[PDB]
Formats: structure tokens, C-alpha cells, sequence
């Protein structure tokens, strides 16, 4: 029983829904595909000025 | 002097048989939480197996 406890306690870290990745290394992934898509629209504004 | 200890001994068992079968009683009810809440658990980590799955 104390197993299943701390297994079930180490795969939803404290979340209702399942974790399988990484939860901050999850949002460090997002944070770097928003500030990428910034800097698309940086790059393509640029590129239509050009 | 043969019916007294008889007597007394009849009297006593009769309690003493209903006697220390409480124990069993309220010993069952932290293993019945203990199996229901792992029975949840046990369909509730099914479930999570799917949705790992889909994950």
C-alpha cells in the first residue's frame, strides 16, 4: 500500500491529471516556442519590410 | 458444591465467547477503507494508463 502511494504520488505530483513530462521542463519547452514565435513575427515583419 | 463452579462457569463463557470478537470488527473497517480506496485507485490508474497511452 505504501507503494502504490508514493508511485501514485510521484506520477501526478500533485496534479488531478497525469504528469508523464517533465512539468517545468513542459512550460521551459513553451516559454522558448512563444518567444520563438516573437521572433518569427519580428523576422517576417522585417522580411515583408524588406 | 459441584453446581456452583458449573453455574458460575456457564454464567461467565456465555459473555466471554461474544467476548474479544469486537477486535475483529473494528480491525475491519481500516482494512475495508484500505481496500476501497485502493480499488479506486486501481481503476482510477487504468484509466490513467489509457490516457498515458494517448499522451
Amino acid at each position: 500500500n505504501k507503494d502504490v502511494d508514493m508511485l501514485c504520488d510521484t506520477l501526478y505530483q500533485g496534479g488531478n491529471q497525469l504528469l508523464l513530462s517533465d512539468q517545468e521542463l513542459t512550460e521551459q519547452f513553451h516559454k522558448v516556442e512563444s518567444q520563438l514565435n516573437k521572433l518569427n513575427h519580428l523576422l517576417t515583419d522585417i522580411l515583408a519590410d524588406v | 458444591a459441584s453446581f456452583i463452579p458449573a453455574v458460575n462457569d456457564l454464567t461467565s463463557d456465555l459473555f466471554r465467547t461474544k467476548s474479544k470478537s469486537e477486535e475483529i470488527k473494528i480491525e475491519l473497517e481500516k482494512l475495508e477503507k484500505n481496500l476501497t480506496a485502493t480499488l479506486v485507485l486501481e481503476k482510477c490508474l487504468q484509466e490513467d494508463v489509457k490516457k498515458a497511452e494517448l499522451h
